[PDB]
RNA sequence: GCUGACUGGGGCCUGUAGAGCACUGAUAGGGCUAGGGGGCCCACCAGCCUACCAAACCCUGUCAAACUCCGAAGGGUCCCAGGUGGAGCCUGGGAGUGAGGGCGCGAGCGAUAACGUCCGCGUCCGAGCGCGGGAACAACCGAGACCGCCAGCUAAGGCCCCCAAGUCUGGGCUAAGUGGUAAAGGAUGUGGCGCCGCGAAGACAGCCAGGAGGUUGGCUUAGAAGCAGCCAUCCUUUAAAGAGUGCGUAAUAGCUCACUGGUCGAGUGGCGCCGCGCCGAAAAUGAUCGGGGCUUAAGCCCAGCGCCGAAGCUGCGGGUCUGG
RNA sequence: UCGCCUCCUAAAAGGUAACGGAGGCGCCCAAAGGUCCCCUCAGGCGGGACGGAAAUCCGCCGGAGAGCGCAAGGGUAGAAG
RNA sequence: UCGAUCAACGGAUAAAAGUUACCCCGGGGAUAACAGGCUGAUCUCCCCCGAGCGUCCACAGCGGCGGGGAGGUUUGGCACCUCGAUGUCGGCUCGUCGCAUCCUGGGGCUGAAGAAGGUCCCAAGGGUUGGGCUGUUCGCCCAUUAAAGCGGCACGCGAGCU
RNA sequence: UCCCCCGUGCCCAUAGCGGCGUGGAACCACCCGUUCCCAUUCCGAACACGGAAGUGAAACGCGCCAGCGCCGAUGGUACUGGGCGGGCGACCGCCUGGGAGAGUAGGUCGGUGCGGGGGA
């Protein structure tokens, strides 16, 4: 007997970093994500591996555009 | 209004947060009565733990 | 199922908007040539140019630079100077090329 | 036909106790109307036994009303296999669609034969006025062998009802019987063991 | 005896037999049927009983319907081994049920015929069974 | 120096339980219908029928940790507010721990085994082997022991005797010491609630008789005469009477059922749900529910009053630490 | 068996074990990078020399089931093809 | 910027495999072999269902495919007290208990004529031989018998022997 | 402040497939040419320039029909945070708050912002 598989990977700690109505400054991470499960609004940059992470110090915002995806925003002070 | 609490069983044996309640009313003994005002927050523990107390409607 | 030409108008327009500019929309018809700033955040347009409404003639590349220049000259009374340019499904050239010619001579910069 | 049943109103009551008074929890319900009712589980027993979502059923409310009505929708106990909801649909003098019964007259060649006939459909949903409700809906199954079948194309249709189903639908059919011979031969069976989808570089 | 022709994955877990049925809880095609009271992994061995005792009760004629399918892989260590080293092969399947699912239907026979050869299917099974007439609150399901 | 656990409102993130089949695969039966197996008919190349193995597709019905068109209760975090607690933030010194275990819920592994094992939330023992209950027992129920009292109230659990308090009150169930250890399953155990028939157009028990001829009937065979499988339910005399319920037989027969004539004169034969009980029930020093012993209970279910019952609460006195 | 990646177990934030169930990496691209412009797939039905169940052309239907160098996942035509 | 299957991949050395029944020491019941314990897959015995056999006739004797339990004598699982020791097979001696009874006793059914058998039930009082082979338990065999039973007591019993 | 059209945004199918009908003054599109800017891995189909004879057949716009698709209550059930019970077990139940999915009755051939051209 024996065994074949017994192999895994080191979560990668995926998700949401910054939730709507929550306060950051420019440059913070507001999605972590593998694909664009969300999308740069307003404000929002994405990165070579669809990191999401605000351009400007203000305040975060999710919006679902139906077929066109649920986009996260920032709206400023 | 106000209400009155009386911690009547005892938390020996709930889990961490529930003891936190009665921390938060103020029960920190077996029988103890407190009165408290009646706001939604105290409100609120009050019947986190209305299996261990005895509640009273007062002034 | 879309159209190559609703495609190639969506893929250049999206692109534009993603800097936040206000955007010279141009459109293209067999006689006359319209052009509407507007601005996609407030969701409303400003200043208005088009060779019907100007009872323009029959070179349509010569009209393009009078919509054209006439459009910034009604613009920057407005303040209007910096914008972004849509070419929507039409290529840069002639009619389309010939109006934002036109426009940046007016006073409009892009 | 058309039977009858007393029908009560309800709202704060809970349906908890109501199947313990021996009540079924209930609701009248067309485009016009929307209210919970509830019956002596035991009394509109005996009906839908007769009944069935087929035979209209006009509720005599409390209220002085008799509105004519038919079920179009029964919960169950899945545990206790029993009722425990039901929906009377507010049957008003429009076009609707109901499922009208079959009876498959006449003795298939196929029984004769040593088939069974596999009533697969034994009512067939249709449009029709309530005042126009059939009884029921004969169909020749004489001439049907091993292993023919019938559809809805097939049926010859009384008047004022249409049928709301595609005729390509099968609706009974002949097939052989269990036979022990068969047996024998099916225990020596050999059955390669089931193959596992590959995966990876293996497709 | 049943079993799948192909799988995805050769070895299922157990999961769990918390519940009343999902589904399958009233006659769907033949006259009469066999219920389950009690849940229980029930084997394609089993059911081959169940069936091959009721066909020879029906000798020849009458229609018999299978209304569960052991597609769940039951699987088992070899013998007086240890704890560990992977997980047990695979040695026959099972057709997980709960209470109230209809698991055998019949028609084409006779009352005492559907009656008595369902009591015998159920004494094949390792739980107990409720033989059932079907009802319009079958039919207007 | 109020920012803390916990709580109230609000906004955002999620894809489990449950369920569903629209994607990925599994799935029984039928329908429709490329593709072969096999029968006629053919080598002239095309035709035809299929209770034959069956692709795609539709229908009824299902299944899935690595399927999801759906999708909770909860959880998480941000803002405002309550929260003054051996709460929290920050800097710094000193550690010990890095062998955990039982229980409960969610899983995997295991055999839907283990006082088994491996993770998750929690709890307790660890360190509460201090106290009450549980016969006795670290972790189940109760409850967080500063000290003293020959004072009071309670929790779990209990009130016939050991053994503190009821041989308390009302209704019902149990005859098996069930209570006081176990399953499929089996049974005219007992009680309560329902359902279909049959019955004074005289039933069931018994009594009384009849129960009859084609017909020792046919596919049918080596016995197959109503009662060893089928592709079978036809006439007669009739008051009625299956070409047959069963018992019976090697096969004849007899026995009685369904069947009507007579006899009495009111109920009876068969189903299903619940309650409590019976069998099923065989292990090794001596037996037992903890013991005695208990039967309209001292047992089980439902409803009430009162008391006994801890190191918990109070009451009086005292100590120390911290705060005011 | 030993590091890295993907899915599940994981109990709807993250994280979470076991010699639990399934598969991969130890490369590769000078374009398979950047930018501008243009284009939209598999699949089903009918149509056509050689020519086929699938070589390429014409037509209708086809929100994505194709494709994205490689395991799996998420993502994706309003592009990342 | 290069030299890494330092892949045992946070990577002891620039550089390294075996054996010990001649063995030793420090520690562990944190960890196996004995036994016990919890479990009861396997093991032993008992049953539900009643297809089919038995000229006829399911059940005298049997019981396909499946189902549910008891027991704790086997093989194992876990690894819970014991590794500052709980000495482990068989025999001899000496017992004693269980009853799923080998014998004697009492019964039902019997395809029980009788005699003699078969199969369930009640019963644990007493009994249950001598030998040949082997360390052997066990098993085979010779001669017998009313019969030559199975098992528990740390696979009873080495401060009782061997 | 009303109706028709060209543009351009929003909600993200109650807005789509499909069947029918209707519109050409204006605008829009097919249209007439390929000299010229520009262009097809061949093709002026596409993109693009100059035109203005004709047609609204195709495409687009505006309207009716519920065959498909989409949307979809109410009532009840499953499940469940917290608090209690039952069984040796697989498992089963009560209380308080939350409460689906499928299905039923039904709804839907879109609504609205801004700026242009015309109309009354
Ligand atoms: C002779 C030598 O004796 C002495 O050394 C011996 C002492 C003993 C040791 N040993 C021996 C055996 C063993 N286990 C297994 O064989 C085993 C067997 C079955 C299973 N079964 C399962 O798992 C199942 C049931 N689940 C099914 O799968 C698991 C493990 N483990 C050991 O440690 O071996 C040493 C070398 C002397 O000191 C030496 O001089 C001498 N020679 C070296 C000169
Ligand atoms: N509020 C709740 N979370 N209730 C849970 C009830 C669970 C219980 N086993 C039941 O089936 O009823
Ligand atoms: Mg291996
Ligand atoms: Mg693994
Ligand atoms: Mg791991
Ligand atoms: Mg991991
Ligand atoms: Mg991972
Ligand atoms: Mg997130
Ligand atoms: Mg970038
Ligand atoms: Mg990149
Ligand atoms: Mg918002
Ligand atoms: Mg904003
Ligand atoms: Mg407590
Ligand atoms: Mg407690
Ligand atoms: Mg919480
Ligand atoms: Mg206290
Ligand atoms: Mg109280
Ligand atoms: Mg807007
Ligand atoms: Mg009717
Ligand atoms: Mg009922
Ligand atoms: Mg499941
Ligand atoms: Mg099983
Ligand atoms: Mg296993
Ligand atoms: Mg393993
Ligand atoms: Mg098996
Ligand atoms: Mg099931
Ligand atoms: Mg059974
Ligand atoms: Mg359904
Ligand atoms: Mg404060
Ligand atoms: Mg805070
Ligand atoms: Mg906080
Ligand atoms: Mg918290
Ligand atoms: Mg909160
Ligand atoms: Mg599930
Ligand atoms: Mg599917
Ligand atoms: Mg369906
Ligand atoms: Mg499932
Ligand atoms: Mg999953
Ligand atoms: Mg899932
Ligand atoms: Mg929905
Ligand atoms: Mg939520
Ligand atoms: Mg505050
Ligand atoms: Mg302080
Ligand atoms: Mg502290
Ligand atoms: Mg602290
Ligand atoms: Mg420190
Ligand atoms: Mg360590
Ligand atoms: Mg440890
Ligand atoms: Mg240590
Ligand atoms: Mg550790
Ligand atoms: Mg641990
Ligand atoms: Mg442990
Ligand atoms: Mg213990
Ligand atoms: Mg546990
Ligand atoms: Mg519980
Ligand atoms: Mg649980
Ligand atoms: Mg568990
Ligand atoms: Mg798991
Ligand atoms: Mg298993
Ligand atoms: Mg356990
Ligand atoms: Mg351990
Ligand atoms: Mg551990
Ligand atoms: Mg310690
Ligand atoms: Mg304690
Ligand atoms: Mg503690
Ligand atoms: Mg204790
Ligand atoms: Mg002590
Ligand atoms: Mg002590
Ligand atoms: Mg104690
Ligand atoms: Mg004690
Ligand atoms: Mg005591
Ligand atoms: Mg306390
Ligand atoms: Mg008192
Ligand atoms: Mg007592
Ligand atoms: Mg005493
Ligand atoms: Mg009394
Ligand atoms: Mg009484
Ligand atoms: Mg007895
Ligand atoms: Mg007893
Ligand atoms: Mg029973
Ligand atoms: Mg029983
Ligand atoms: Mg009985
Ligand atoms: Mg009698
Ligand atoms: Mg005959
Ligand atoms: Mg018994
Ligand atoms: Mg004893
Ligand atoms: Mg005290
Ligand atoms: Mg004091
Ligand atoms: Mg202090
Ligand atoms: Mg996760
Ligand atoms: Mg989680
Ligand atoms: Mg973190
Ligand atoms: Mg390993
Ligand atoms: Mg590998
Ligand atoms: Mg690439
Ligand atoms: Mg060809
Ligand atoms: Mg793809
Ligand atoms: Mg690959
Ligand atoms: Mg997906
Ligand atoms: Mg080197
Ligand atoms: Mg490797
Ligand atoms: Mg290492
Ligand atoms: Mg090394
Ligand atoms: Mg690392
Ligand atoms: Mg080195
Ligand atoms: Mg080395
Ligand atoms: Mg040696
Ligand atoms: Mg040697
Ligand atoms: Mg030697
Ligand atoms: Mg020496
Ligand atoms: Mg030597
Ligand atoms: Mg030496
Ligand atoms: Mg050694
Ligand atoms: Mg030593
Ligand atoms: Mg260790
Ligand atoms: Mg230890
Ligand atoms: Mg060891
Ligand atoms: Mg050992
Ligand atoms: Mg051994
Ligand atoms: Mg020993
Ligand atoms: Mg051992
Ligand atoms: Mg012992
Ligand atoms: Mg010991
Ligand atoms: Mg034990
Ligand atoms: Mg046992
Ligand atoms: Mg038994
Ligand atoms: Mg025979
Ligand atoms: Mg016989
Ligand atoms: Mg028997
Ligand atoms: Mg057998
Ligand atoms: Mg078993
Ligand atoms: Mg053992
Ligand atoms: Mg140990
Ligand atoms: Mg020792
Ligand atoms: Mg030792
Ligand atoms: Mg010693
Ligand atoms: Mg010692
Ligand atoms: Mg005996
Ligand atoms: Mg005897
Ligand atoms: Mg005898
Ligand atoms: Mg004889
Ligand atoms: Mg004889
Ligand atoms: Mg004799
Ligand atoms: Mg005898
Ligand atoms: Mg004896
Ligand atoms: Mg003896
Ligand atoms: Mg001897
Ligand atoms: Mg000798
Ligand atoms: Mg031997
Ligand atoms: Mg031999
Ligand atoms: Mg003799
Ligand atoms: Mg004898
Ligand atoms: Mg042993
Ligand atoms: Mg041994
Ligand atoms: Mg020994
Ligand atoms: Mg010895
Ligand atoms: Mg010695
Ligand atoms: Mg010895
Ligand atoms: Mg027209
Ligand atoms: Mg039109
Ligand atoms: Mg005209
Ligand atoms: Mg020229
Ligand atoms: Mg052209
Ligand atoms: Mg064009
Ligand atoms: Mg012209
Ligand atoms: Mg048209
Ligand atoms: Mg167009
Ligand atoms: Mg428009
Ligand atoms: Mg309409
Ligand atoms: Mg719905
Ligand atoms: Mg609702
Ligand atoms: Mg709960
Ligand atoms: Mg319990
Ligand atoms: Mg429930
Ligand atoms: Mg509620
Ligand atoms: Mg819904
Ligand atoms: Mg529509
Ligand atoms: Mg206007």
């Amino acid at each position: 007997g024996s065994t074949r598989n017994g192999r895994d990977s080191q979560a990668k700690r995926l998700g949401v970093k910054r939730y709507e109505g929550q306060v950051v400054r420019a440059g913070n991470i507001l999605v972590r994500q593998r694909g664009t499960r969300f999308k740069p609004g307003k404000n929002v940059g994405m990165g070579r591996d669809f990191t999401l992470f605000a351009l400007v110090d203000g305040v975060v915002e999710f919006q679902d555009r139906g077929r066109l995806g649920r986009y996260v925003h920032v709206r400023p002070l | 209004p106000r209400l009155k609490v009386k911690l009547v069983k005892s938390p020996i044996g709930y889990p961490k947060d529930q003891k936190a309640a009665l921390k938060a009313l103020g029960l920190r003994r077996l029988q103890q009565e407190r009165v408290l005002e009646d706001t939604p927050a105290i409100r609120g523990n009050v019947e986190k733990v209305a299996h261990l107390v005895r509640v009273e409607v007062v002034e | 199922r879309l159209t190559a030409y609703e495609r190639r108008k969506f893929r250049v327009r999206n692109r534009i908007k993603r800097t936040g500019r206000l955007r010279l929309s141009v459109f293209r018809s067999l006689k006359h040539i319209y052009a509407q700033i507007i601005d996609d955040e407030k969701g409303v347009t400003l200043v208005s140019a088009s060779s019907l409404a100007l009872k323009l003639k029959g070179n349509k590349t010569e009209v393009a630079r009078q919509v054209g220049r006439a459009l910034a000259e009604k613009a920057l009374a407005l303040g209007i100077k910096q914008v972004a340019f849509d070419r929507g499904p039409y290529k840069y050239h002639g009619r389309v090329k010939a109006l934002a010619e036109g426009a940046r001579e007016g006073g409009l910069e892009f | 036909m058309e039977y009858r049943l007393k029908a009560y109103y309800r709202e704060g009551e809970k349906p908890s106790a109501l199947r313990r008074a021996g009540k079924l929890p209930g609701v009248m319900y067309n485009r016009h109307l929307n209210r919970k009712v509830y019956v002596d589980l035991v009394e509109f027993d005996k009906v839908f036994r007769q009944a069935s979502i087929h035979h209209v059923i006009v509720l005599e409310l409390p209220d002085g009303q008799s509105l004519p009505t038919l079920v179009r929708q029964v919960n169950l106990d899945k545990r206790r296999r029993r009722p425990e909801h039901v929906d009377f649909f507010v049957l008003s003098d429009e076009p609707v669609e109901m499922y009208v019964p079959l009876r498959f007259v006449g003795t298939p060649a196929g029984v004769r034969a040593g088939g069974v006939l596999q009533e697969i459909h034994r009512d067939i949903l249709v449009k029709v006025s309530p005042r126009n409700i059939p009884e029921f809906i004969e169909v020749d199954v004489s001439g049907l062998e091993i292993g023919d079948s019938l559809h809805a194309s097939d049926l010859k249709l009384p008047p004022g009802v249409e049928l709301a189903v595609s005729p390509e639908e099968t609706i009974a059919a002949v097939v052989p019987p269990e036979d022990v011979e068969k047996l024998a031969e099916e225990a020596a069976a050999e059955v390669a063991e089931p193959e596992v989808i590959k995966k990876g570089k293996e497709e | 005896m049943l079993m799948p022709r192909r799988m995805k994955y050769r070895k299922q877990q157990r999961g769990r037999l918390k519940g009343a049925t999902k589904g399958g809880d009233y006659v769907a095609f033949g006259d009469y049927g066999l219920v389950a009271l009690e849940p229980a992994w029930i084997t394609a061995q089993q059911i081959e009983a169940a069936r091959v005792a009721m066909v020879r009760h029906f000798r020849r004629g009458g229609k018999i319907f299978i209304r569960i399918f052991p597609d769940k892989p039951y699987t088992k260590k070899p013998l007086e081994v240890r704890m560990g080293k992977g997980k047990g092969n695979v040695e026959g399947y099972v057709a997980v049920v709960k209470p109230g699912r209809v698991m055998f239907e019949v028609a084409g026979v006779t009352e005492e015929q559907a009656m008595e050869a369902l009591r015998i299917a159920g004494h094949k099974l390792p739980i107990k069974t409720k033989i059932v007439r079907r009802d319009a609150y079958d039919e207007a399901q």
